[PDB]
DNA sequence: CCGGCAATCGATGTATATATCTGACACGTGCCTGGAGACTAGGGAGTAATCCCCTTGGCGGTTAAAACGCGGGGGACAGCGCGTACGTGCGTTTAAGCGGTGCTAGAGCTGTCTACGACCAATTGAGCGGCCTCGGCACCGGGATTCTGATGGGCGG
DNA sequence: CCGCCCATCAGAATCCCGGTGCCGAGGCCGCTCAATTGGTCGTAGACAGCTCTAGCACCGCTTAAACGCACGTACGCGCTGTCCCCCGCGTTTTAACCGCCAAGGGGATTACTCCCTAGTCTCCAGGCACGTGTCAGATATATACATCGATTGCCGG
């Protein structure tokens, strides 16, 4: 469709962000792409299960209770969202 | 028109912050938090009473389920004191019925 | 001559002020972006609310800095400050992860 | 006849009761407690050629049109074919004689070491000059110290409806011009009544107050005229007011300058109209709500309040308003 | 009313009532809800307290997330329920390697 | 007094058995595990079918519960295969 | 006749795991109110195959080793060969079954 | 009677056995006491669950099924052992 | 003229052959009487079935053979052939076990 | 005239072929309890119609963040030498393992009967949802303060 | 003659007040319905008694494994030198964010059938406990076969 290589929307800086809260002084020139990769794994189960839960209701809009039962399915409880 | 009402978990844990610490309030999101915790929690103990009595071929669950399972799935310290409130709250029912 | 301070004084202030703030560091708009493109495969014409972006940004953040956290003790582990690709595979590995 | 001593009217109990308000080109204005009762005792200096705040001060001949004015905008409340009970009503009007006493002056000090006055002391008064007092009921707190801390619009949209239907009772009552209006002249009192009565032209309508009773104070400038006799003060000579920058007021006055070319002893009630513009622009600009505009029926009110002030200005009296614009059918 | 009996104040007709639908077994004593009450209102009691205590700390009347996730985080036996929980606004401890400390 | 009764799967197990593979056999450890592994596999479907009715406000459980537990549970091609299997049969079940 | 013949769901079905003890272990289970009518066809269906997927690839594993009886050293073998299998038992422990033989190129001598 | 020191009991030779099974070629002089607390604590926690399992259930003997409840709810299901 | 091997072989052997069968690498007893010392520490006068003892090793032999793999791993990252404390320590960090 | 590279040579542990012997596994039989056939009552689920809230899309301004270039200092990486901790083998000591023998504490099963939980009808007060105030809390702006990093200036064995 | 210490200077980091903007408590009504009170009634489980399986204790004899010691070498660790490659800072370009405004698509609510599932009674066939052989695997013996470590034997600069 029309959206496309948009993960290219992570920026450096961000990553360099993230990093910093994580407590790391110095990084390396490779990082980038595998936590560019990472990401896309863990949004790709994530995302496909929502999905799934948002198919069985018969529903055309993806919900923050599905997401919250797909975190909490995959073992990653999320407080502070409905619940 | 009124909406469905929805149940929640509010007044009771403003009154109990409000019986701990009298000059504190709270946010909106720190409430919604509290009733996730106190869901997941009570989510928990019921299934792991439900097993327990599964496991035994009982068909009722009674209060030694639930001391049984407080007991398995709290870290040592919490659980005594859990028990302890357990029971004093149960005697006191029990003796003033 | 201008003033210029030595390289890893401006690391530890960005670690001492990023760990004490709460809000997300990645922009809003790309992120939404790229959940929209990656949700596309499964299904055609799909909608979303607000609240669903966010907890799916509030995870993704959550897990990246723990990652990150891991690989920094593997990097430390091997008598070194830089943190290099294989620290990540290592750390993967070990969580269990990848195969 | 002839004027009475101080302790006639303001005796020494009900002088050391005493709170400074406000003082003036005219005299001062300035709180007590008399019969139970917050009552404000308003003092002018008359018959003195006498250099104070930058002037002399003119003969009770030239106060008499401000007090005719006074007592029939009293009056206006008391009456059956027009009535409206947002305006003042005063208690009674004496002459004194003698000097300033040292409880005034004391209270002017700590009034200047507190909140600063810009005229002169009132001490070189000698004891044979005459002054004016007179009456007024406490109506409140001026709008311009009470800015930051109404509730929402919705008391906005009740007081413009109360002043909107004072001023057009008062126009077909005696046709009274008011030519003076900034925010620092408008009161407001918290009371019980939930929904006020009043009465214009012989028909009974109600306001939402909501909780809230208005008032505003007399005008020394105010215009009207009873059974052909006209009632103002001219103000053709004093052309720096309205030569004046710097914020509307001074925009406003060279409006009523322009629209009736200087011929002040007509009747044009049109400029009222902009004297409200002048308050809704404040309203829209200088003021803050305690409610957040997430409401979207507030929202609707706040763009109705909006395309008012826009398009009020194609109408003719506040009479027009009142009974033909949206917001007031 | 069941819960003034017993001296709590979380419901206990309210828990007996969503204990008897949810399909946990087929019959459901008169002593479950009280307990199950006591301990509820016991963690509840005891989170609040540390957390109001984190937020005094910090100079504030009110408690927001981030006093949620100190109070959490610095206590073993809390930590240690909540091993695999996530907390939205929440932050992380402050805590730096001794080496990469100057010298 | 009388002893009970205890029931397992071996029978099918097989019967399954001797369908793939018609000249093999099998020991009793072998059996415990597969009997072991059947049981862990019906518990995890059942629960997470509970679940999805649960959820969405229904008192019944049927096989659409079933097909997206099956769906959620079972990885990639395991899933695809396992889907058709099911649909198979309860076509035949109307049928007859 | 008053009654026909007695005929096995599972037969209807054209099954061999069993359909009636699959339903009542549904019922008497604590799970919901009621349970539908095509449940238990299609569970049993699905472990059906699992089954057959797993004893076949222990077969060929035990023939490979040159016997005829299936022991747990097989299960263990053919379950961590194969990915999807191997990813849904990620945390299961076979009794007597062993480990993959694997030795990293390092420790090997030049 | 009271039985002490048993630890003692898991001797060198086997952790090296365990090792060689694992993968390891050279062992350092210092990993048997490790392995050794290792060792207690995951018995321990074990040990625990199973005892509280039997105890609720009113008996004085420990059997097979409480000991796989136990690994089953600590995370660690095992085949073999019947259930 | 002794015959000897050169450092490693033995080794090497004994890696290939315990990756091949399946039975237990510890004696029974001492596990045994290990098991029951420390379960004396939660109740008095208790008795095990053997099937529990079993299980029990199994379940052991298990955990410590996962994580001498994971530990040789954390070993040969730091570019080094003989496991250390200290990479029981990191591995049991990362897996998440205090 | 050596440091090497290949080619043997001996020794050791592992894989492989053949004959016997056993106990675990593959069927056969009887019986009973759980599943199938037939029928009825009622309520959970499917469908159609309607309302309106939330999601998607668009436009303009401003400005904070991303992108790019460059000099240089500190860290990653390879090479080398030294010392001792760990691997391999031999002789001697220890306790696990196996095979019986005996005893009894406790798991497992059955029959009675009483109390505790399910169910129903009439009453009513706790809890939730709209509309409205508002007193203080968090927020920013300034200024001041402080504290830390990067620097040059020296006495000395 | 190699320094390793001290006193100054700049620039972030934090404190104090003053003025603004909203939010989390509170109040009212108005319900709605879910919880409390007072009864009946059928059965789940507590208790007592009995049977007998398996868990515990002891003893004797073999042989394999654990233990202690000697010796040598390969691996871990510290030191030095070189070069690339990230870090800090300045300038310019891009698009994120905020505010506002319509359009309508689909989620949520109400009313009305009606077909699918629970419950009951009767009957018999599938599956489980028990009992018997016989052959796949375990054991013992002998026999190659691959691989490791040392020695020889020429060989080109």
């Amino acid at each position: 469709k029309v959206l496309r290589d948009n993960i290219q929307g992570i920026t450096k800086p961000a990553i360099r962000r993230l990093a910093r809260r994580g407590g790391v002084k110095r990084i390396s020139g490779l990082i980038y792409e595998e936590t560019r990769g990472v990401l896309k794994v863990f949004l790709e189960n994530v995302i496909r299960d929502a999905v799934t839960y948002t198919e069985h209701a018969k529903r055309k809009t993806v919900t923050a209770m599905d997401v919250v039962y797909a975190l909490k399915r995959q073992g990653r409880t999320l407080y502070g969202f409905g619940g | 028109r009124r909406k469905t009402r929805k149940e929640s978990y509010a007044i009771y844990v403003y009154k109990v912050l409000k019986q701990v610490h009298p000059d504190t309030g709270i946010s909106s999101k720190a409430m919604s938090i509290m009733n996730s915790f106190v869901n997941d929690v009570f989510e928990r103990i019921a299934g792991e009473a439900s097993r327990l009595a599964h496991y035994n071929k009982r068909s009722t669950i009674t209060s030694r389920e639930i001391q049984t399972a407080v007991r398995l799935l709290l870290p040592g310290e919490l659980a005594k004191h859990a028990v302890s409130e357990g029971t004093k709250a149960v005697t006191k029912y029990t003796s003033a019925k | 001559k201008p003033h210029r301070y030595r390289p890893g004084t401006v690391a530890l202030r960005e670690i001492r002020r990023y760990q004490k703030s709460t809000e997300l560091l990645i922009r809003k708009l790309p992120f939404q972006r790229l959940v929209r493109e990656i949700a596309q495969d499964f299904k055609t014409d799909l909608r979303f609310q607000s609240s669903a972006v966010m907890a799916l940004q509030e995870a993704s953040e959550a897990y990246l800095v723990a990652l990150f956290e891991d690989t920094n003790l593997c990097a430390i582990h091997a008598k070194r400050v830089t943190i290099m690709p294989k620290d990540i595979q290592l750390a993967r590995r070990i969580r269990g992860e990848r195969a | 006849k002839g004027p009475v001593p101080f302790s006639h009217c303001l005796p020494t109990e009900k002088l050391q009761r005493c709170e400074k308000i406000g003082e003036g080109v005219f005299g001062e204005v300035f709180q007590t407690i008399a019969d139970h009762t917050p009552v404000a005792i308003k003092i002018i200096a008359i018959e003195g050629p006498d250099l104070v705040n930058g002037s002399h001060q003119k003969t009770f001949e030239e106060i008499l049109p401000e007090i005719i004015i006074s007592k029939e905008l009293s009056l206006l409340s008391g009456e059956v074919c027009n009535r409206t009970e947002g305006f003042i009503g005063l208690n009674s009007v004496h002459c004194v004689q003698g000097s300033y006493p040292p409880l005034l002056l004391k209270a002017w000090d700590h009034y200047n070491s507190t909140k600063g006055s810009a005229n002169d002391r009132p001490d070189f008064f000698k004891d044979d000059q005459l002054f004016i007092v007179l009456e007024f009921e406490f109506g409140g707190i001026d709008l311009e110290q009470m800015r930051t801390k109404l509730s929402s619009l919705a008391t906005a949209k009740s007081i413009l409806h109360q002043l909107t239907a004072s001023l057009a009772v008062a126009e077909a009552s005696l046709r009274f011009e008011h030519r003076d209006l900034h925010w620092g002249n408008v009161l407001l009192k918290k009371t019980s009544l939930k929904k006020l009565h009043y009465t214009l032209n012989g028909k009974s309508s109600t306001i939402p107050s909501c909780g809230l009773q208005v008032s505003i104070i007399d005008y020394t400038l105010s215009r009207l005229e009873r059974d052909g006799i006209v009632v103002f003060c001219d103000v053709s000579m004093d052309e720096d007011l309205f030569t004046g920058d710097g914020d509307y007021q001074f925009d406003i006055y060279r409006l009523m300058k322009k629209e009736n070319n200087n011929r002040w002893g007509e009747y044009h009630p049109y400029s009222n109209v902009l004297w409200l513009h002048y308050l809704t622009d404040k309203m829209l600009k200088q003021m803050t709500f305690k409610t957040k505009c997430n409401t979207p029926a507030m929202k609707q009110i706040k763009r109705k309040i909006q395309e008012f002030h826009r398009t009020m200005l194609n109408f003719s009296s506040a009479t027009d308003l009142l009974c033909q614009h949206s917001l007031f059918k | 009313t069941r819960s003034s009996r017993a001296g709590l104040q979380f419901p206990v007709g309210r828990v007996h009532r969503l204990l008897r639908k949810g399909n946990y077994a087929e019959r459901v004593g008169a002593g479950a809800p009280v307990y199950l009450a006591a301990v509820l209102e016991y963690l509840t009691a005891e989170i609040l307290e540390l957390a109001g205590n984190a937020a005094r700390d910090n100079k504030k009347t009110r408690i927001i997330p981030r006093h949620l996730q100190l109070a959490v985080r610095n206590d073993e036996e809390l930590n240690k329920l909540l091993g695999r929980v996530t907390i939205a606004q929440g932050g992380v401890l402050p805590n730096i390697q001794s080496v990469l400390l100057p010298k």
